[PDB]
């Protein structure tokens, strides 16, 4: 995917730009498809992720979490829900089967500091659906 | 990358910049919107809305949007926040007990940070009955000196004689153009 | 609980009439038409009336009044839902509805009628299900209305399976005098138009509020309406259990699900009018629009409606962007736009002369109403997930559909 | 084209949900 | 679109103008509607309603509609302001009871927001009498100077004889047309 590397450079940098700590509406592309990310998406992301850089052991934070959603969005009509991360206190798993990410301290469950992580077991055990059997339905 | 074109059109003249028009109501922005597009002094109903318009001078295209000062029309600004570069605040020196009520919409509009590039624009309209002020005791009163990164400037301009219209028009270019 | 069910017109004449409890003689419909005539001259005019022991309950169609007489205290509710079904299906057979169908179709109207409801209570009520018995141009009833599944006709072959979603959005907004929008209420519309092979049972998902909670997924953007009604095929048990929408499609167009809640945002579109109206002199119409959405979407075909005076002539339109078009049956002033972009400023000044005879009576301030239709907006940001299309032979859906936005009930009260 | 807005392609689930 | 049809008619004249004709009761306004559109004074009763006439002069026509003084009268003056581009007062200066009236029945039809593009047309009636005044006297007694955006213009006729009738109809047509 030559828009996801060319992508990726500017999304990192963003993130980094922005501290770890104005438009009104809903436009929509014409035509572009849009669909949750799946777990084999979502384990090819996290592997260009890793291999790219940037992405494992940087400080976890809203606002960079949010603009790699957006960015993911844009470039492949992946809904920015897929990337969340699970319940504290602690390591947060990720909530879609497949990612490779992951959230884990680094140091009240907002104050802790997190940061996220590979994890290959994570698109092969579903940590988070085990943790939580309820929010998988 | 080439910007030979920018470079072409800017020799001739490029930029336009814009421009925003808000006060209370009966304080002349309609005449003097009407004054800068046309020229003349035409008489119309209070603004219910508002009146968008654009004036040639200087190679800069100076679009004025009108905005009235009605008490159901002025929570409507806010729509015009968008995409705005300038604002132009019209005061009424001859209406004293809507003095407190005009200096409370103005701090109101300027406590938004979402128009800060908009450098402050105070026009003093109604200038011909004698209980106008001057240029320095409506300053004061308003405290223009007080707003922080706010570039202010008070122009007196007559309706209806026109007076004092280039002088505001030439400072508020030399505020958005910092070039020869 | 109505006695008989008639079809009447515009003079009083009872287009088709059919008895199906017989409690009633048929001669009382003579007498609903001057009970009519005294009601609206008077102001008590009803759509159900009352003659004397029997009710005659009749709604008001393209044509003619849909007039059920009873006698009992019957469902009334029942009725008007009985009624309604009968529209549809006389508009989904019959293309118009006036009296050049009434008179032109009744040897399939009689069998239709006889066919819908019996004694009272109605029977039948899918309009493809009845065109599959009763033609215009018989064999056994199907099985398929004595099957459970009366919404999805089993056998169904096409060449392709495509359906087409329409995501119809409704903006009403109550802006008062004074200035300030007192309802705002937007109502969702999931519509498609299936047209596929077999019997698919869809499988909705979207991102509502409260599957996102549930899931756990309570942090994006998701729609929380307020009010959710599925169609007939939606199974209301998967839903009420949790939030599943699993039903089986119907062939052709159909309403599966309608959001229904508040918007607590502000409006699309900014409208700001002016009445320089001199004593019977001249008026003036300083009607300035400023368009609250967003600037990548394009409001088409615009018509703002601002209503003239009634006795007002010899207008003079001076505006900036958009035709202006003064329509004396309407007696009123129409904004008419054919694009307008997000965030475009309109900038509008009305002049007419007014009679020097003053007028006798008052005439009202009807509210300005606008005819905005942008489509490709989702203001409301609830965004659809997938559509679970599965059949028991198996086939590869392409599923499409459109989000369309209008304008709805966007009234703004004048001054 | 048609007026209104697009037709765009639909998925079949929620993907990221299992 | 074309305009030489225009031009053609324009060629040899196609102005044709408009008139009012208003005052108080026994002012001379038949006597002169007459003498302008006949030539002589005609003896007539009070005008209960009005009197509508055109005449043909300088390649216009100045169509004339007389308008009564009578009490009952005075407030239909708003009906002929509709379709009415010009206006001829006629004042009374033989009735110094009656000039204050007539003072304040023309302020109060010049305090009309509709008949604003009308100048103003004072005619000097009954121009014959010793107590007659000036063109100036009356003019300041009216205040016709104070009249904001209107132009006035004081002439006096003799309704016996005539005189002074030709000049008030070519400044008329000298406000009206800006033409060569
Ligand atoms: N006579 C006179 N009146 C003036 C002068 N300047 C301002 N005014 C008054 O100010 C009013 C200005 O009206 P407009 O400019 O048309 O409209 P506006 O200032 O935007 O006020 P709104 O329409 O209510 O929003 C006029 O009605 C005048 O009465 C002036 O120089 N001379
Ligand atoms: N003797 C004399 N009388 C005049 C002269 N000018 C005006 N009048 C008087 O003014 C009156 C005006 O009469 P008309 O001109 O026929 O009608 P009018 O001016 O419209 O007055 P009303 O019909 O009552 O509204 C006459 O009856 C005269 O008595 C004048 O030059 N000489
Ligand atoms: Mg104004
Ligand atoms: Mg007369």
């Amino acid at each position: 995917s030559k828009s996801s590397v060319i992508g990726w450079p500017a999304v990192r940098e963003r993130m980094r730009r922005a501290e770890p700590a104005e438009e009104v509406g809903f436009p929509v592309t014409p035509q572009v498809p849009l669909r949750p990310m799946t777990y084999k998406a979502a384990v090819d992301l996290s592997h260009f992720l890793k291999e790219k850089g940037g992405l494992e052991g940087l400080i976890h934070s809203q606002r960079r979490q949010d603009i790699l959603d957006l960015w993911i969005y844009h470039t492949q009509g992946y809904f920015p829900d897929w990337q969340n991360y699970t319940p504290g206190p602690g390591v947060r798993y990720p909530l879609t089967f497949g990612w490779c990410y992951k959230l884990v301290p680094v140091e009240d469950p907002e104050r802790e500091v997190l940061e996220w992580r590979f994890d290959s077991r994570l698109a092969f055990h579903h940590v988070a659906r085990e943790l939580h059997p309820e929010y998988f339905k | 990358g080439n910007i030979f074109a920018n470079l072409f059109k800017g020799l001739f003249g490029k930029k336009e910049m814009r421009i925003l028009m808000v006060g209370l109501d009966a304080a002349g922005k309609t005449t003097i919107l009407y004054k800068l597009k046309l020229g003349e002094i035409v008489t119309t109903i209070p603004t219910i809305g508002f009146n968008v318009e654009t004036v040639e001078y200087k190679n800069i295209s100076f679009t004025v949007w009108d905005v009235g000062g009605q008490d159901k029309i002025r929570p409507l600004w806010r729509h015009y926040f968008q995409n705005t570069q300038g604002l132009i605040f019209v005061v009424d020196s001859n209406d004293r007990e809507r003095v407190n009520e005009a200096r409370e919409e103005l701090m109101r509009m300027l406590a938004e940070d979402e128009l800060r590039d908009a450098v402050l624009l105070v026009f003093a309209n109604k200038q011909d009955l004698p209980n106008a002020m001057n240029a320095a005791e409506i300053t004061d009163k308003l405290g223009l000196h007080s707003l922080r990164h706010r570039n202010w400037y008070i122009q007196a301009t007559c309706a209806t004689s026109g007076d004092g219209l280039y002088e505001g028009l030439d400072w508020l270019s030399n505020q958005l153009r910092n070039q020869k | 609980s109505a006695s008989a069910v008639y079809v009447l017109d515009l003079k009083g004449k009872v287009l088709i009439c059919r008895n199906y409890r017989g409690d009633v003689d048929m001669s009382e419909v003579e007498h609903f038409m001057p009970i009519l005539m005294e009601k609206e001259e008077e102001g008590m005019l009803s759509p159900i009336l009352a003659h004397g022991g029997v009710r005659f309950m009749w709604i008001k169609h393209n044509n003619l009044y849909l007039v059920a007489t009873s006698k009992k205290n019957a469902c009334v509710s029942l009725v008007f839902s009985f009624l309604y079904k009968v529209v549809q299906v006389f508009s989904e057979y019959f293309k118009e509805l006036e009296e050049e169908s009434i008179r032109d179709n009744f040897v399939i109207i009689y069998e239709l009628l006889d066919e819908l409801m019996d004694f009272g209570y109605p029977q039948t009520t899918d309009s493809k299900i009845l065109q599959e018995y009763i033609t215009q141009e018989a064999p056994r009833p199907p099985a398929t209305v004595t099957n459970a599944v009366s919404w999805r006709s089993e056998g169904i072959k096409y060449r392709k399976n495509e359906v087409f979603l329409d995501v119809i959005e409704a903006v009403n907004l109550l802006v008062s005098a004074n200035g300030n929008v007192l309802r705002s209420e937007i109502v969702g519309s999931i519509k498609m138009r299936v047209f596929l092979s077999g019997m698919p049972e869809l499988r909705l998902g979207l991102n509502d509020k409260v599957l996102f909670d549930n899931t756990g997924r309570g942090k994006s953007k998701s729609v929380e309406l307020e009010d959710v009604k599925f169609h007939q095929c939606v199974r209301l048990s998967r839903f009420e259990n949790d939030r599943t929408i699993s039903f089986i499609p119907p062939d052709g167009e159909f309403e599966l699900m309608s959001y229904r809640l508040n918007t607590h945002v502000k409006p699309l579109i900014w409208i700001e009018s002016v009445i320089e109206k001199h004593s019977h002199s001249r008026i003036e119409y300083m009607v300035k629009a400023k368009s609250q959405f967003k600037r990548r979407s394009t409001a088409n075909n615009v018509e703002i409606h601002i209503p003239v005076p009634n006795d007002a002539d010899s207008p003079k339109f001076k505006t900036t962007v958009g035709s202006v078009k003064w329509v004396p049956e309407n007696s009123e002033i129409v904004w008419s736009v054919k694009s307008f972009p997000g965030g475009k400023e309109y900038l509008m000044r009305a002049h007419f002369g007014l009679p020097s005879v003053e007028a006798e009576d008052k005439e009202g301030k009807p509210p300005i109403s606008v005819k905005f239709e942008i489509p490709y907006f989702t203001t409301s940001g609830i965004q659809v997930r997938y559509l679970k299309i599965i059949e028991k032979s198996g086939y590869q859906a392409l599923p499409w559909v459109r989000y369309i936005t209008q304008n709805g009930d966007y009234q703004l009260r004048t001054q | 084209d048609r007026k209104g807005g697009s037709y765009s392609q639909a998925a079949g689930s929620d993907s990221a949900q299992s």
